This record gives structure tokens, sequence and C-alpha cells, in this order.
């Protein structure tokens, strides 16, 4: 029975950790966690890990 | 890379190229930050003095975007050993910062447990380089990429003439003629997760290129995350 982080990454965009029995998301360096606490938002240009558009 | 495809504009921007005095590429590398390049330690014996090229896709022609950077500090893993290629990982700190731009940008470092659990359990990752197009061939003048499936750890050990340590992992194809090859070493192995790319390995060695029943051997980056964090200070 896939729970928490094992079910579709816990709805997290990047890192997911099971803390207590809840999911806690976080983000690589150069991103911040959005208000919803799930999505990761780039805080500069040229964030790590993206193919470049310009 | 044997097989695979060209990296098209903006597709492999974390690729670095270690170039010798003769100014030709001999090893790849991965861009971690504006000052730090990840590479294989075995690459550090392949030239007396070297620089790092970034933003290059076609080494015959200058599309304005390339820049060469000199190396200020080499940090080889204390335990690398030529004999087994165990601990095949070095960090380079550049004298001058990389300016990010089209075709130049870092790959992300994942978190250890998430990475082992989520990234290395995907089907495939992506390796890229300017190395040989066949075992006996010449280095590619075009930067190439190739999707390679993660390989079962047991299968891999069965396949290999040599010891596969806990710091290594196998990726590649059993019979399909697709593989990294000589010159790709030190280069990135990245795993995509939802539109974001994470470093997962360093191109280390294989028994020739694309041989039947043989796989590529990658340094397991997740075993070295604390160490890299330390190297970057
Ligand atoms: C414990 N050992 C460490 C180094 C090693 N190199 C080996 C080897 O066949 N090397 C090739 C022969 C001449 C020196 C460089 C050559 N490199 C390759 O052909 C090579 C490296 C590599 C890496 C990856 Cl990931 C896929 C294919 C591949 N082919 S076998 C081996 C085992
Ligand atoms: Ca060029
Ligand atoms: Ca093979």
């Amino acid at each position: 029975t896939r729970k928490l982080c094992s079910l579709d990454n816990g709805d997290c965009d990047q890192f997911c950790h099971e803390e207590q029995n809840s999911v806690v998301c976080s983000c690589a360096r150069g991103y911040t966690l959005a208000d919803n606490g799930k999505a990761c938002i780039p805080t500069g240009p040229y964030p790590c890990g993206k193919q470049t558009l310009e | 890379i044997v097989g695979g495809q060209e990296c098209k504009d903006g597709e492999c921007p974390w690729q670095a190229l270690l170039i010798n005095e003769e100014n030709e590429g001999f090893c790849g590398g991965t861009i971690l930050s504006e000052f730090y390049i990840l590479t294989a330690a075995h690459c550090l014996y392949q030239a007396k003095r070297f620089k790092v090229r970034v933003g290059d896709r076609n080494t015959e022609q200058e599309e304005g975007g390339e820049a060469v950077h000199e190396v200020e500090v080499v940090i080889k893993h204390n335990r690398f050993t030529k004999e087994t290629y165990d601990f095949d990982i070095a960090v380079l700190r550049l004298k001058t910062p990389i300016t990010f731009r089209m075709n130049v940008a870092p790959a992300c470092l994942p978190e250890r447990d998430w990475a082992e659990s989520t990234l290395m359990t995907q089907k495939t990752g992506i390796v890229s380089g300017f190395g040989r197009t066949h075992e006996k061939g010449r280095q590619s003048t075009r930067l190439k990429m190739l999707e390679v499936p993660y390989v079962d750890r047991n299968s891999c050990k069965l396949s290999s003439s040599f010891i596969i340590t806990q710091n290594m992992f196998c990726a590649g194809y059993d019979t399909k003629q697709e593989d990294a090859c000589q010159g790709d070493s030190g280069g990135p192995h990245v795993t995509r997760f939802k539109d974001t790319y994470f470093v997962t390995g360093i191109v280390s060695w294989g028994e020739g290129c694309a041989r039947k029943g043989k796989y590529g051997i990658y340094t397991k980056v997740t075993a070295f995350l604390k160490w890299i964090d330390r190297s970057m200070k």
C-alpha cells in the first residue's frame, strides 16, 4: 500500500520526506516552496536543472 | 556516445568539457554552480594541465556562446584508486565564475534518500558527451546525448569482469548498440523528474563501448553528496 511520498511523490514537485505521518515537500537550491507547500518556484534566472529557453 | 542523438539548442546546458594544452577535449564534466564543476578523478591523470570549456555544442565552429575557464583548485577524492576506479569523483573550482546563459546552466544536486528512492528507481537517465562514436572511432565534434536504462545491480555484477563497488552503478543496454564511450568520461548522468534535471552519476568506465552483454559503469553520486557539499565549502 503506497502511502505519502510513495504515492506520486506526495504531490511534491521535487523532494518529498515523510515526517510524522505527513508529507513534507522541499526544493533544490535556487528554488522556493510556493504557498501551497508543494510546488517549487525558481528564485533567479537560470535555475538548476532546466533546459534553457534563452 | 555511440548512438543517441545530438543535444539541440539549450537541451544539455550542464555539460562541461575538460580540454588539454593542445586544446582538445579529453573528458566531460557537469556544471554544479558558477564556480564548481564535477568530474571523474580518473580524468585528472589524462593531462598535465587543462581548462574547462562550457556552452560548446559543436567543437569545429564558434557560435559565440562558448567560454574557457581556468581551474584554480582540484579536489580529488582521497580514496580514488586507479586499480578498480573506486571513488571516481573530483570537484574543480574555477578561477572565474561561469556566466549562465543559453546552453550554460547547472544541473541540480538531489537529496540522498529522495534520490535513491525516486530518481534511481526511474526507468532511464540521460548521459551526454563529446566522446567516441564507436569503440575504434574518433571523438564526436557534436555534443551528443543518450537515454540509458538503469540496470539491476545483480545483473550488472554478473555481467562485469571487474568488481562493481557500492560507489558504482550500471546503466545501459544489454544488446542494443548504444552507450557512452571513451571521452564521455567525467560527463554527466542526469535523471529527469517532472521537467527538472538532477545529477545522479558520473561517466566512469566500461569494457569497450556498446559491447553485447556489457553495461556502462557510473560513479554513484548519491554516495558522495555530503562530500560534494564539503568540497564546495
Ligand atoms: C576496474 N577497471 C577500471 C577502468 C577500466 N577501463 C576499461 C576499458 O575498457 N577502458 C577503455 C580502453 C582504453 C582506456 C579508456 C577506454 N574507455 C572506454 O572505452 C569506456 C569508458 C566508458 C564509460 C561508460 Cl559509462 C560507458 C562505456 C565506456 N567505454 S575496463 C576498466 C576496469
Ligand atoms: Ca563551438
Ligand atoms: Ca551493451
